[PDB]
């Protein structure tokens, strides 16, 4: 049996690192009012989405 | 005589973020022993005046 000698060493790192975000926003707002001498009317709308 | 007000708004917002990261390494020794050999990838002096 021949022998050699092959004292050796190897090394690999690899690695990924990722983030992704999305966001959005939305608002809505409506005022209306409505004016007689004897009547009063008011309405409001709000939406939100996130 | 006849009273109105109206209004109307909208706001709309969008954000996006990406991050995104990669490494690579590579290392190879010979000659020594390889038990010492491996000794060197942690970088410290001591263990690559060791190899």
């Amino acid at each position: 049996v021949d022998v050699q000698q092959n004292d050796s060493a190897t090394y690999t790192n690899v690695s990924g690192n990722t983030i992704s975000e999305y966001q959005r926003s939305l608002a809505t707002s409506v005022a209306i009012e409505g004016r007689y001498n004897f009547f009063s009317g008011s309405l409001s709308t709000d939406f939100d989405s996130n | 005589t006849g009273q109105l007000s109206a209004e109307a708004k909208a706001k709309y917002g969008e954000s996006i973020s990406s991050f995104t990261q990669y490494s690579n390494t590579h290392q190879e020794v010979r000659g020594g022993d390889g038990a010492k050999a491996h000794g060197v990838f942690s970088g410290k002096k001591e263990d690559f005046q060791a190899w």
